[PDB]
RNA sequence: CCCCACUAUGCUUAGCCCUAAACCUCAACAGUUAAUCAACAAAACUGCUCGCCAGAACACUACGAGCCACAGCUUAAAACUCAAAGGACCUGGCGGUGCUUCAUAUCCCUCUAGAGGAGCCUGUUCUGUAAUCGAUAAACCCCGAUCAACCUCACCACCUCUUGCUCAGCCUAUAUACCGCCAUCUUCAGCAAACCCUGAUGAAGGCUACAAAGUAAGCGCAAGUACCCACGUAAAGACGUUAGGUCAAGGUGUAGCCCAUGAGGUGGCAAGAAAUGGGCUACAUUUUCUACCCCAGAAAAACGAUAGCCCUUAUGAAACUUAAGGGUCGAAGGUGGAUUUAGCAGUAAACUGAGAGUAGAGUGCUUAGUUGAACAGGGCCCUGAAGCGCGUACACACCGCCCGUCACCCUCCUCAGAGGAGACAAGUCGUAACAUGGUAAGUGUACUGGAAAGUGCACUUGGACGAACC
């Protein structure tokens, strides 16, 4: 199987961690 | 090629055909009997059975030819041989009997030995290991060695450093220098050998 | 100083060894020519049957 | 079909009689060669392809061999190997195998017919590998000490596979000579070589050293005589037209060699042929082709 | 990413933390192998029990709650949005894709002659003008043109005619409607109707010669044919690819003008700031001039224009603007950088004719002939080919798809204004993911960085390692 769902989740998590760091 | 693959190059050699039948091994007799029923290419207009024929000089003339001027190339070759012979005769006459024994006057021998001296033993070839080509040293087969010697001779004679000096005299002088193991052609052979030695460390880059 | 006159022996050895190398290449090529092709023919004759019949 | 071919044969007989009447020849002794000549005269066609030209041949030669129906009214095929689809080929293979079994139990003149010939014999379409299999089997049969009983069969599949010395003529003064011709490029040379002479060679009425001031051409003239060790033994009168100096020299060389063949022994003639002194150089100028600089030179490519 | 140094950290003790692609992605227990089974994967099921699931995204998120956790973990929504998202396969394209064998003037080296440097001829782009059009990567660029002074001419300026040479006309748009004729792979050998079989009767696939499901008309190759052989060169070269070229050969569908986008007359541009493609001439001593067509004599700092200027002649009604000849001048240049073209033999190279077309006109094209070579042996980085495979998120098919930041607007949610999500929607910086995606990808966690993301530690294959010995 491809990892497109995992990639979507990875981007979500990365953006969330970045936002938490920012604020 | 207007000749079908069944055509074989002729063998122009009087001694080969005049060889006694009893002196022929079974394979040689088989070869002759087979050739008795094989198509043969017509003899090219360059080589004959003449006893004065010299394949090396013929090839040198061909290499010296420019634009199909066989007459002019042969003229230059014969003029060079005559000049070499005249210079050697002059040295022989002007030289004392002690060194007259060693002084050579055969232009054909002088030419053969000059080319042999010019022959390079090792050349530089691009060899590739991993995706990069390097000027790896490599032995040069006999054909390549002879060709390189002849081409170096011809190019050095053709250089523009010698002005108003006709090719006969230029080539005679260069051939004499090579015979005596000197001159720009031998210098070029030594430069090739020096570069090969300098890149000796890359020998393993060769795979064959 | 790259004067072959007094290096004649080593130069002749090098040339003979190069000629022997080419001869060895030729003999090795002809000798190489069980072969994978023949072995694949044999395996085709007796194929693996990972299914039923 | 068979009835169609029979009607065609009747038509051909009637038409052959009619054509014989037309040409005035005897209908009885009218042969296929006569029919072909008469048709070529009456229907002149310049079409290069001979097959495209008018033809009035026997229906047997015209129509292809049609395979007859392979079963009877009851539907049962005739040959027990019918269902193989290659009954004739496999019958031949079966017979060869039987002969090989019997042989095993008991104990430059021809070639093997081509696959097309075998197909024609078997009125069936074969394959390269089928042909190779059959040829291997036949070769095994040949090697297996095939006697007359087997050789009679084998030969059904076998297909059968030196300079022409000129006659020596005599001049008015009784001197013997030989005349020959040779062409090189555009040069054509006719050479007359006398049996006895002092080596003189007169080309176009001119001495050879004057006609061919080029050492290469003089060497080419020398090459045949020098090869057979007959320098100074023969006089030559040559006439060469067309081409340049080198083409003329080559043509004269070929003509002289061919003429001298009449005066050298057969072994010497064969040696000359092996040396290539009797082969007509087929190398001629290659025509220029449109859209390119020369015969092979192409116009400078512009990426 | 690669190299070096070094810290947290990996280690021990005592506590925390409580997360993994924590996956053998296959729950515990008992049983069966019988009548199989969407695909793939690790064969199909039966009974019983618990846990969990009910379109995607929002979302490993907000809020609430619990916790030694204070940028955390567990549980976990809704609103707005969409008609899809997804899983497994088949065919193709592609792979900075693997093994093997190769390219035969061919991909690299190797051989010869060139271009890339100079002048000139010519084409094109750009500029210029009132002053055509078309080709324009291989497959345009001495190309339509085997040819432009007027004509040709379709262009521009001005003038003139209107049932007009035509039972009108249009060189007006559309080659992305076409016929016609072709370029291209093709320096290929395959395209194949009609049947049969396999796959559970899915898209699809169809071979092993000691043969295992293919048979095949037809087209092509081949064969046959022209030239000088049976060799070679021509010719031929299918089905398809590039909506490749041509509406300007002509015809033609559609559309458009009809006192003009039609027709006729006079005159006129068709040049060079400059770049670039092809060719010719050269740079000379294997050369230059002469005689001859190859046994010579002079030249040699001169060699070198087919350009420039003047004159004459040829054609024409018209010549400074076309050609030839002569005179005059003696210019740049001194064998050319990376790069690049062609050639396997009567070839490359050099030289000499003839022809098509014109009244005349090319250094262009077609073609005949002469002299006439060198290398042809090694290999697979780049180009490519075939076979056998592998991967695939591409299918407009890698000139693809696609991720994130920054600013471009509308809806919803949380919120003291600001954030988050989604959509609309064109950009900027990268090229992170999909091929070994050019550093395999990803999970947990920590640090770091415009940004996709980099790295450390452990884990997963949802990668491969080419699957006898070498
Ligand atoms: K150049
Ligand atoms: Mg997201
Ligand atoms: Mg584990
Ligand atoms: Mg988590
Ligand atoms: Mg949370
Ligand atoms: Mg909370
Ligand atoms: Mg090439
Ligand atoms: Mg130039
Ligand atoms: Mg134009
Ligand atoms: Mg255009
Ligand atoms: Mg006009
Ligand atoms: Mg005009
Ligand atoms: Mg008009
Ligand atoms: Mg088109
Ligand atoms: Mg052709
Ligand atoms: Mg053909
Ligand atoms: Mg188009
Ligand atoms: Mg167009
Ligand atoms: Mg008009
Ligand atoms: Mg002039
Ligand atoms: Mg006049
Ligand atoms: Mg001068
Ligand atoms: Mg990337
Ligand atoms: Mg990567
Ligand atoms: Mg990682
Ligand atoms: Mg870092």
């Amino acid at each position: 199987k491809n990892v497109l769902k995992i990639r979507r989740r990875k981007m979500n998590h990365h953006k969330y961690r970045k936002l938490v760091k920012k604020t | 090629s207007r000749y079908s693959p069944e055509f074989k190059d002729p063998l122009i050699d009087k001694e080969y055909y005049r060889k006694p039948v009893e002196e022929l091994t079974e394979e040689e007799k088989y070869v002759r009997e087979l050739k008795k029923t094989q198509l043969i290419k017509a003899a090219p207009a360059g080589k004959t059975s003449s006893v004065f024929e010299d394949p090396v000089i013929s090839k040198f003339t061909n290499m010296m030819m420019i634009g199909g001027n066989k007459v002019l190339a042969r003229s230059l070759m014969i003029q060079t041989l005559e000049a070499v012979k005249r210079k050697q005769f002059e040295k022989y006459h002007a030289a004392s009997a002690e060194e007259q024994a060693t002084i050579e006057r055969n232009p054909y021998t002088i030419f053969h030995q000059a080319l042999k001296n010019c022959e390079p033993m090792i050349g530089l070839v691009p060899i590739l290991k991993g995706g990069r080509f390097y000027q790896v040293p490599v032995p040069l087969p006999d054909r390549r060695r002879r060709f390189l010697a002849m081409k170096w001779m011809i190019t050095e004679c053709r250089d523009k450093k010698h002005q108003r000096t006709l090719m006969p005299e230029k080539l005679s002088h260069k051939l004499l220098e090579a015979f005596h193991n000197q001159g720009p052609v031998i210098k070029r052979k030594h430069d090739l050998h020096k570069m090969a030695e300098a890149n000796r460390a890359l020998a393993h880059y060769r795979w064959w | 100083e790259f004067r072959d006159d007094a290096c004649r022996k080593e130069i002749q050895g090098f040339l003979d060894c190069a000629a022997r190398a080419q001869e060895a290449r030729k003999m090795r090529s002809i000798q190489e020519t069980l072969l994978p092709n023949k072995l694949n023919k044999l395996l085709q004759r007796f194929p693996n049957k990972p299914y039923l019949s | 079909t068979e009835d169609f071919i029979k009607k065609q044969i009747e038509e051909f007989n009637i038409g052959k009689r009619h054509l014989a009447n037309m040409m005035g020849e005897d209908p009885e002794t009218f042969t296929q060669e006569d029919i072909d000549r008469a048709i070529a005269y009456l229907f002149p066609s310049g079409l290069f392809e001979k097959r495209a030209r008018p033809v009035m041949k026997h229906p047997e030669q015209i129509f292809p061999r049609q395979r007859a129906i392979q079963w009877g009214e009851d539907g049962r095929p005739f040959h027990y190997l019918f269902y193989t689809g290659k009954q004739s080929y496999y019958s031949l293979m079966h017979d060869v195998y039987g002969m090989l079994l019997n042989l095993e139990k008991h104990q430059i003149g021809s070639r093997w017919l081509i696959k097309e010939e075998l197909e024609e014999m078997l009125v069936e379409k074969l394959s390269d590998l089928d042909y190779m299999q059959f040829i291997r089997l036949l070769e095994k049969l040949l090697t297996s000490q095939c006697g007359a009983a087997e050789e009679e069969f084998v030969q059904r599949f076998r297909r059968s596979v030196k300079q022409l010395i000129e006659p020596v003529q005599y001049d008015e003064q009784g001197m013997a000579f030989s005349k020959s011709e040779g062409k090189r490029k555009t040069a054509k040379a006719e050479a007359i070589v006398y049996k006895h002479g002092s080596g003189r060679i007169k080309v176009n009425g001119i001495d050879y050293q004057l006609y061919f001031p080029i050492t290469q051409d003089r060497e080419q003239l020398m090459f045949p005589f020098h090869f057979v060790d007959r320098l100074g033994k023969h006089d030559v009168t040559c006439t060469v037209s067309g081409g340049g100096r080198s083409a003329q020299a080559g043509a004269i060389r070929l003509a002289m060699a061919k003429a001298l063949c009449s005066f050298v022994t057969e072994d010497e003639v064969e040696w000359m042929r092996q040396a290539g002194l009797l082969t007509t150089d087929p190398r001629v100028r290659e025509r220029k082709k449109p859209g390119q600089e020369g015969a092979r030179r192409k116009f400078t490519w512009k990426k």
